[PDB]
RNA sequence: CCUCCGCAUAAGCCUGCGUCAGAUUAAAACACUGAACUGACAAUUAACAGCCCAAUAUCUACAAUCAACCAACAAGUCAUUAUUACCCUCACUGUCAACCCAACACAGGCAUGCUCAUAAGGAAAGGUUAAAAAAAGUAAAAGGAACUCGGCAAAUCUUACCCC
RNA sequence: GCUACCUAAGAACAGCUAAAAGAGCACACCCGUCUAUGUAGCAAAAUAGUGGGAAGAUUUAUAGGUAGAGGCGACAAACCUA
RNA sequence: GCUAAACCUAGCCCCAAACCCACUCCACCUUACUACCAGACAACCUUAGCCAAACCAUUUACCCAAAUAAAGUAUAGGCGAUA
């Protein structure tokens, strides 16, 4: 009989069944009338490479560096630091108002901008 | 060939373990302890037999009647098909009737 | 690296890793596993690098330097006393190099040795309170001090000098992060001057 | 005639046939993947 | 990037962006003989030619002129013990060929080496070895098996 | 350069190439973003480099100078993405409060198991989706006697387990 | 398996000991040799 | 394994008897 | 010396006689080292073939058979227009083999194109002897169905009658 | 996925005589009359020869349909995975 | 003296107690393990029979409240097997 236990791939079946299944990698635009594969330049992932050539910040660290005791980075501690500082100025001050907590950084919908952080916009 | 090639490692036995030494304490509490308990109730086992002898046939019918609603499936299947068994075996088969 | 061993696996003074265990313990192997004594690790005192006194064997009384530890089966090998002798170059006309060998020992057959009157001692970890943990003796009460061994880095830090691809400490360090509620990708787009004009749209999930 | 060879492959026939969609289309034949689970096959179906 | 959502592109949306890539490469030595020009990688699944040529020129600022893939199949041939098939992983070869005429030769990296050392883990027991080889190897036909060892 | 998939030329063959102390996450964090996206595609080149080494080394059948490099860059690598997946992580909960950015929900499939569904970002609504409303997530309860007949599979494992523990203790406490 | 037979070698000797002069599989087969020690007897 | 001692103790003693048999002491 | 083969595509199968090492062992119906193998390494690169198409109405009587005379019946295998919408492009997958279905390295089964004996592809004899019985052939005096249930088989080419 | 029948959309049929043809000889191709071998066989139905058909009620590739108190059957109590 | 022989411990069983499980990223109802498109169909239903009645034709324990006892009693039933 046929294999059961052997993963289907694309070369398994006949040749309407190669062609179709792939291998995992995205599409980049579609098929038009002709059979015709037309690319979308948006459609293509544009790698966003920076410039390193005054970068020094080597692949590896020197062991005389010192051991530090690990911390995760939490909502709160990054609360404390960015907002807390500039909030309690302008507490003290007086001009602190809580309608508008935009000017602290805070934003009420996330449709607006380009990349959004709970459907997660962007790719990596 | 059968029989192993040497002698089987040495079993010690403890004949003065807790368990061995304070065995059968606490029977005869019905007896000397005003018959506020039976013996029968020291005994620990399974629910549907505690305090109870029976037979194979009655031992079965007893454990689907107290037990047999928390029983799981594959068991409970197999207890009904051997109390079927049983039942033809003890009222229609056999010597002396 | 990363290896899973069997549920009963022997180990046997080997890495299980090495070449002479896969040889001596393959994946088809199986056998009555060992049962060792239980040990948490917050009991077992004695660490490489450490001197102990063998209570018996074929050498009783002699001090020694232990220079592996098995935790798996309560292991510690004695620097070349509990040893036996065996061959190590092999050839099918010539075979010589007898050399000494140690063999495992478990850690009731060895005791702790304090360094003031050099004698076999029991040792209680007794949680100091100036904050760190250490081994206290029992018969005279001295701190016995974890000895100083060389770390599985196979490095030494004094003696160790910057390579081309290793980052110096200074730059390193050097913190140049500052909070924001910015995401790394709008940091790098700003950065980089990367203009994007026409907005993402409405999707539907599910 | 000789009649070992009633195997006649072809991946149209063999997915058509006992494929997993083919076999979720059905009760009948979901209670049979739930089998092939209860049981442990490593493969539900062609 | 690999193992991860791309983002749905509707008509007239943004470019598509990746900033901390998912594909890692290698550089391979073909087993054939290949035109001057062609550069023979490594490449997962899920990376394409697009991707490649981009990852090639803004990565490594190589000018690239062509680039061809192929899927190359494992063998699921061999049996473990438990007469289990072992699957050797399929693999996506790439051959890339160079854009302004540059050429690429594959380089020799292991010869050759010549080093003298000092050593003490290793080395010392080396000395032991072969000292003792060469002076325990004096066995004489003449004796019959005679131990060559007492003076007497 | 092609020159940047193989190491400098003087350490070809040299069967040691002494470097080390990987990435901390504690050292990530303390870097920025920037800082963080260059680091970043510099070790994506050294890990290049070292699979090449690594394949060429396989072909010619000798060892790897120093394989334990390849390690420290991917763990260095992954603590990396640890640091910028946790700053991350912390912003949406901030602006949001949500976690898992990739949408979902429980959801009951056809085998009446409970499943995490995530979501599939479509183009046209779900009522009109006809792929989608070919999936069934409900359970036709012909399906009610194997999820019971799968609980009571696990209890006996469960109750397997249990027992084993109890009696390698009881060797344990025999001997000991 | 509570309490198989364990000395079934020493039957069988009891058996065999009266056959060791035989000829054929009847001096070492128990299941001839019982048969013929029998008429023996 | 079966379970069991005197079946064990007598063959260890035939085996005895029949060691001693073969190799007589002077 | 044989070739009633072969080379491709389809379908099927899925690395299954490429290199190196072990060949001390292991399958080779024996062996050298390679089809009844172990480990490592390496390869099949698209133009061929798959993977297609914006709607709403509307149009579509006249076979094929060299399609020309003639001739038919079983009556047939291929077509648009009108208006609106639309200016980005060459992605992905198959590509190996001495191969599939028959428990086998099975005298069996297996679609299409191409030359129909080849420019493809192959080897009936491990060595010897020259008994019986057996199998496949070749030749046979005189006779010519006397054989046998029956001209079965073989060799020659064959007349007439009957039943269904 | 064998086989019985059907549906959709395909393919094949040299040469000679062509009476015009469910015509004749005759390949490929389909079938299986008779003989011999084989009978744990090459083969759970084969081989060699000899035969019936071979432009049709033909053969055949692909996908689909009908299922057991049934299906399908130019009724053989046929076939529906040896 | 070859082939062999021998071995304890992996685990399992029956109880008791306690109500038990399941998203790292990605993919998976279409030809599952497939990134991305316009008819929206949908489940709810008295088991039967073997067997016993020495054939069989009405009939023939098997259902989910702790035990025990009433009691194999009242009753049912080709008034019979049995219930
Ligand atoms: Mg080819
Ligand atoms: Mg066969
Ligand atoms: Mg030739
Ligand atoms: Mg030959
Ligand atoms: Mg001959
Ligand atoms: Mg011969
Ligand atoms: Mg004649
Ligand atoms: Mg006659
Ligand atoms: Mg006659
Ligand atoms: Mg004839
Ligand atoms: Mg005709
Ligand atoms: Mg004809
Ligand atoms: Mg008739
Ligand atoms: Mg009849
Ligand atoms: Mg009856
Ligand atoms: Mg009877
Ligand atoms: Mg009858």
């Amino acid at each position: 009989g046929a294999d059961r236990m052997s993963k289907w791939t694309s070369k398994r079946g006949p040749r309407s069944f190669r062609g179709r299944k792939g291998r995992g990698a995205k599409g980049i635009g579609f098929l038009t009338s002709g059979w015709r594969f037309v690319q979308i330049k948006e459609m293509v992932p544009e790698f966003v490479v920076p410039d390193l050539t005054g970068f020094k910040l080597k692949p590896y660290v020197s062991y005389l560096a010192p051991e530090s005791e690990e911390t995760p980075l939490t909502a709160a501690q990054l609360f404390s630091e960015a907002v807390a500082p500039a909030i309690e100025k302008d507490f003290k001050d007086g001009t602190f108002d809580p309608d508008n907590l935009e000017k602290y950084g805070f934003e009420p919908t996330q449709e607006g901008k380009l990349f959004q952080l709970y459907p997660r916009n962007f790719l990596r | 060939i059968g029989i192993r090639l040497t002698l089987p490692p040495p079993k010690v036995v403890d004949r003065w373990n807790e368990k061995r030494a304070m065995f059968g304490v606490y029977d005869n509490i019905g007896i000397l302890g005003n018959f506020e308990k039976h013996p029968k109730e020291l005994i620990r086992g399974p629910i549907w037999l505690r305090g109870w002898k029976g037979n194979e046939l009655q031992r079965c019918i007893r454990k689907r009647k107290m037990v047999g609603s928390r029983m799981f499936a594959d068991d409970l299947h197999n207890l009904n098909k051997r109390i079927r068994y049983l039942y033809k075996h003890f009222n229609r088969h056999g010597k002396f009737r | 690296s990363k290896v899973t061993l069997p549920p009963h696996y022997r180990y046997g003074m080997s890495p299980p890793g090495s070449v002479a265990d896969k040889r001596k313990n393959p994946p088809w192997i199986r056998r009555r596993p060992v049962v060792v004594e239980p040990i948490s690790d917050e009991d077992w005192y004695l660490f490489c690098g450490d001197t102990v006194e063998i209570l018996e064997g074929k050498d009783a009384g002699k001090q020694g330097k232990v220079v592996q530890v098995i935790r798996q089966r309560n292991w510690v090998v004695v620097g070349g006393l509990n040893t036996h002798y065996r061959y190590i170059g092999k050839t099918m006309d010539y075979r010589g190099t007898m050399i000494p060998s140690e063999a495992p020992l478990l850690h009731r057959q060895v005791k702790l040795v304090d360094p003031m009157d050099r004698k076999p001692t029991e040792i209680e970890w007794r949680f100091t309170e100036a904050g760190e943990r250490v081994r206290v003796s029992t018969r005279s009460g001295r701190i016995i001090p974890k000895p100083e061994f060389p770390r599985a880095d196979g490095i030494v830090p004094e003696t160790w000098i910057d390579g081309p691809k290793d980052t110096s400490v200074e730059d390193a360090l050097e913190r140049t992060y500052v909070p924001c509620l910015k995401t790394l990708q709008e940091e790098v787009m700003e950065a980089m001057g990367i203009k994007e004009t026409r907005k993402y749209k409405k999707v539907y999930w599910y | 005639k000789a009649r070992g060879n009633e195997y006649q492959p072809s991946n149209i026939k063999r997915k058509n046939k006992h494929g997993w969609v083919r076999r979720l289309s059905t009760p009948a034949g979901v209670q049979v993947i739930l089998r092939r689970m209860l049981k442990g096959r490593k493969s539900l179906s062609h | 990037a690999r193992n991860v959502v791309y983002p749905l592109y509707r008509l007239g949306g943004p470019q598509l962006r990746v900033f901390r890539t998912n594909f890692f490469i290698q550089l391979v030595r073909p087993g054939v003989a290949q035109p001057e020009d062609t550069v023979q990688f490594r490449i997962p699944m899920e990376m394409t030619r697009v991707d490649l040529r981009n990852y090639l020129e803004g990565i490594y600022n190589v000018p690239v002129a062509a680039v061809r893939t192929r899927v190359q199949h494992g063998s699921n041939k061999r049996r473990d013990h438990r007469n289990v098939r072992i699957k050797k992983p399929d693999y996506k070869v790439a051959y890339v060929q160079l854009a302004h005429g540059q050429t690429f030769t594959f380089p020799d990296l292991f010869p050759e080496k010549d080093e003298s050392p000092e050593g003490s883990a290793a080395d010392d027991l080396y000395s032991m070895l072969e000292e003792e080889r060469q002076q325990r190897q004096s066995s004489d036909p003449r004796r019959g098996g005679v131990p060559s060892w007492f003076g007497l | 350069g092609l020159e940047e998939f193989f190491d400098d030329p003087k350490n070809w063959g040299q069967e040691k190439v002494k470097s080390g102390a990987a990435w901390t996450c504690q050292q990530l964090r303390n870097k920025s973003n920037e800082d963080l996206h260059k680091l970043w595609y510099v070790l994506l080149k050294e890990r290049n480099m070292l699979l090449t080494l690594e394949q060429e080394a396989k072909r010619q059948r000798l060892p790897m100078p120093s394989p334990e490099r390849l390690d420290k860059v991917v763990d260095s690598m992954d603590a990396l993405d640890k640091v910028v997946q946790e700053r991350e992580d912390a912003l949406r909960l901030l602006q949001t409060g949500q976690e898992r950015a990739r949408p979902g929900a429980w959801r009951r499939d056809i085998f009446g198991r409970i499943i995490w569904h995530k979501f599939k970002q479509w183009v046209i609504p779900w009522h009109l989706n006809k792929r989608y409303n070919r999936k069934r997530f409900f359970a036709l309860p012909y399906v009610d006697h194997f999820l019971r007949l799968e609980r009571e599979k696990r209890a006996r494992i469960k109750a397997r387990k249990e027992n084993l523990e109890r009696k390698k203790a009881k060797i344990l406490l025999k001997k000991f | 398996l509570r309490n198989r037979v364990t000395d079934r070698y020493f039957r069988i000797q009891e058996v065999l000991k009266h056959a060791r002069h035989f000829r054929g599989r009847k001096n070492r087969c128990y299941r001839l040799a019982v048969r013929t020690v029998i008429r023996a007897f | 394994v079966k379970k069991g001692f005197r079946a064990a103790f007598r063959f260890q003693k035939e085996l005895e008897r029949q060691r001693l048999l073969r190799c007589p002491p002077p």
